[PDB]
């Protein structure tokens, strides 16, 4: 038994932090939807 | 007890938040931990009774 | 798709549990709700005095939809920089922009973001430059370095028919089990490309609610529902006719302008009701004459023998003893079960007894019978209940949202006895047929979010329905369907050997045939009794045959010899010249037949 709760509308932020790398990992998914190596 | 309760609790590579139970061998009982939703290990139980009886 | 019918704002939502904490995030786009599979696993959601149930899912991609499909198809260009609208548990939302890296699937290749958010953020949307959702955050991997990466997750959006099924002089049986997308996918595509071929399309449903679910499935197409209050309804426009089996048989018996349908689709084509059998016979005749194509859809086609067929969700087949009456003890597994149960009873009487026993335990019990089905079945959906106590009528497309079936595998069988005076008795309770057991078990094993469904049964099925009165009654109806070509309308092949009758022997001349149809429609009498009265030359309103019977035709109600006041004040014992058990088999049937015999009907 789960309930919902409002959070935000979908809009892009001019005022956003820019972080994160852009690596290239070869990884293969498996039937269930998982990921590894 | 099986060898899969030797393992410590395993939060998967997913970002959901499920409360589950995992057998701390050092502490000697299943405490609740955060399951991410994906590739659960076998030290991962929906209730603490099934974990005590399963370890 | 899944298996059920039924606020709706737009914005991202925190999916939350009360034991309240956040477990995941979802997007309410259009009238649909989007999440990952691993976040809910097909569980319902209730909020804003409403409820959402799953529609489509792709477990191979960790993606699920509630209330419809996934039209979100904006795909990241492999260069454009993205934003994750992360909603962490107990924190105001946060937009983090990044240039995605690549997961290199090797069965394809897609982008990934190296943002590590707290547990409970799965399903947070990944937006793009133009303000459209290109993905869902939450499913990823742990890097050799020990870093967390997550792949962007989005869908990219179907049943195509073989053309031979539209060929005339061709009859196709579609062995479609629950989970194949019958009403939700296959039938709409069949209808659409039949319209493309500009075919005169008839669709036959076993019950009114099944036809209503067909209407919901076929919306946007030109479907006209046809009510039995009308003998024929032609329009010059392109139209697809939708009606019940019995409505089609009635219009055959009473109308002239029966259209030259060249494509006929019959859902739940295993229905052994006399009207359904006669309709199958007429359809097979039209097909053999080269005037039409036919499609019979059923999970138990002729020759089906397996009571435990394959299902698209696991079924637990428990064999144990089941009560046949009200019990006082020793059946705790019945009421200790905390899900919803569909219990199949042989008769309305046994159903009443079982249902009262269950109500005594604080159980909400809904009862279903052939006559009350289209009234009461909508209450199982619009209400929450513990048990459905039902007869075989729920074997014809009645979808339930339950986890257990109780099936003693017993039923009553109408048999026409030829020992001297011809009568109709109800033999039993007797073992049901293998197809009937399969159809009863088919009420469950369809929800892919449930693996604990159980089919608790007792006894073996029996393939001995040859003496069933419905085959002779179907021949009675069929022999009174005149054909323009004067051809021979016989029963559908696989059912033809069930009766040793000669084709056409029940043909009634004009007026007798009219009163036959009227005794069935206005009198609510069985086909055998209606034929026996009408062929005798008796008018509809003449009720004296209800009292001129042998003494052994006395009708008893609760251990009393029934006495009835006729329309003209006379008091007489209910003693029909012809005895059909179905008119006194249950309180409502006997009530209706008592009002018929009085002439007040």
């Amino acid at each position: 038994d789960l309930s919902l709760e409002k959070a935000a509308n979908v809009q892009w932020d001019e005022m956003a932090d820019i972080t994160g790398s852009s690596p290239i990992i070869e990884v293969k998914q498996d039937e269930d939807g998982s990921f590894s190596i | 007890r099986p060898d899969f309760c030797l393992e410590p609790p395993y939060t998967g590579p997913c970002k959901a938040r499920m409360i589950r139970y995992f057998y701390n061998a050092k502490a000697g009982l299943c405490q609740p931990f955060v399951y991410g939703g994906c590739r659960a290990k076998r030290n991962n139980f929906k209730s603490s009774e099934d974990c005590m009886r399963t370890c | 798709l899944w298996d059920v019918p039924s606020t709706l704002s737009e914005g991202v939502y925190r999916i939350m549990q009360r034991g309240k904490t956040q477990v995941g995030v979802g997007i309410h786009m259009e009238g649909v709700f989007h999440t990952m599979w691993h976040v809910t696993r097909g569980s319902v959601i209730c909020h804003e005095t409403g409820r959402l149930e799953p529609s489509w899912a792709d477990v191979r991609n960790d993606m699920i939809s509630y209330g419809g499909g996934w039209r979100l198809g904006d795909k990241w260009d492999k260069e454009e920089d993205v934003q994750v609208l992360a909603i962490e548990p107990g924190k105001n939302p946060k937009h983090v922009q990044t240039k995605p890296g690549l997961f290199k699937t090797l069965t394809g290749e897609i982008g990934a973001v190296t943002l590590d958010f707290k547990p409970g953020t799965s399903g947070s949307p990944i937006i793009n430059k133009k303000g459209k959702v290109i993905g869902l955050y939450g499913n990823g991997v742990v890097t050799k370095s020990g870093d967390y990466v997550s792949a962007i997750t989005q869908a990219e959006r179907d049943y195509e028919v073989d053309e031979d099924i539209f060929r005339k002089k061709r009859l196709t049986i579609m062995d479609l089990h629950p989970g194949a997308g019958k009403t939700k996918r296959i039938l709409p595509s069949i209808v659409r490309e039949a319209l493309k071929r500009r075919l005169r399309t008839l669709i036959l449903a076993p019950t009114r609610v099944v036809a209503a679910e067909m209407e919901e499935a076929l919306r946007g197409l030109p479907i006209r529902y046809q009510t039995p209050a009308v003998k024929s309804e032609h329009t010059g426009r392109e139209i697809v006719d939708l009606m019940c089996h019995a409505t089609f048989t009635t219009r055959l018996l009473s109308s002239t302008r029966v259209p030259n349908y060249n494509l006929i689709v019959m859902d739940e084509a295993h229905f052994t009701d006399p009207c359904s059998v006669a309709a199958r016979g007429y359809i097979s005749t039209r097909v053999e004459m080269g005037e039409a194509a036919a499609i019979f859809m059923t999970a138990t086609p002729p020759g089906s023998i397996d009571p435990f067929p394959q299902s698209n969700s696991p079924i637990e087949d428990i064999e144990r003893e089941i009560p046949e009456r009200s019990w006082n003890t020793g059946f705790d597994w019945i009421t200790d079960y905390q899900g919803k149960t569909v219990w199949f009873v042989p008769s309305i009487k046994a159903g009443n007894d079982i249902a009262n026993c269950l109500r005594k335990s604080g159980k909400k019990v809904i009862q279903l019978s052939r006559k009350t089905f289209d009234t009461e079945y909508p209450k199982t959906k619009l209400t929450d209940w513990d048990f459905v106590v039902t007869t075989d009528i729920s074997e014809m497309g009645a979808n339930f949202r339950a986890g257990r079936v109780i099936d003693p595998r017993r039923c009553l069988k109408p048999v026409i006895l030829t020992d001297g005076p011809e009568r109709v008795i109800l033999a039993g309770p007797i073992p049901v047929t293998p197809a009937s057991a399969a159809q009863r078990r088919g009420r469950i094993g369809r929800n892919p979010a449930q693996e604990d469904d159980q089919y608790v049964f007792s006894g073996d099925p029996l393939k001995n329905d040859e003496d069933h009165a419905h085959w002779t009654e179907a021949k009675m109806l069929l022999d009174n369907i005149y054909t323009p070509e004067g051809i021979i309308p016989t029963l559908f092949g696989p059912e033809r050997e069930k009766t040793q009758a000669i084709d056409g022997e029940f043909r009634l001349r004009g007026e007798q045939r009219k009163t036959f149809v009227e005794l069935m429609r206005r009198g609510d009498l069985p086909v055998w009794l209606s034929y026996k009265v009408a062929s005798a030359g008796i008018s509809y309103k003449d009720r004296e045959w209800c009292f001129t019977g042998e003494r052994n035709n006395q009708i008893l109600e609760e251990n009393m010899e029934v006495e009835i006041w006729t329309r003209e004040g006379e008091k007489k014992k209910l003693r029909p010249k012809w005895l059909d058990a179905r008119v006194y088999a249950d309180p409502m049937a006997l009530k209706d037949f008592k009002e018929f015999a009085s002439g007040r009907k």
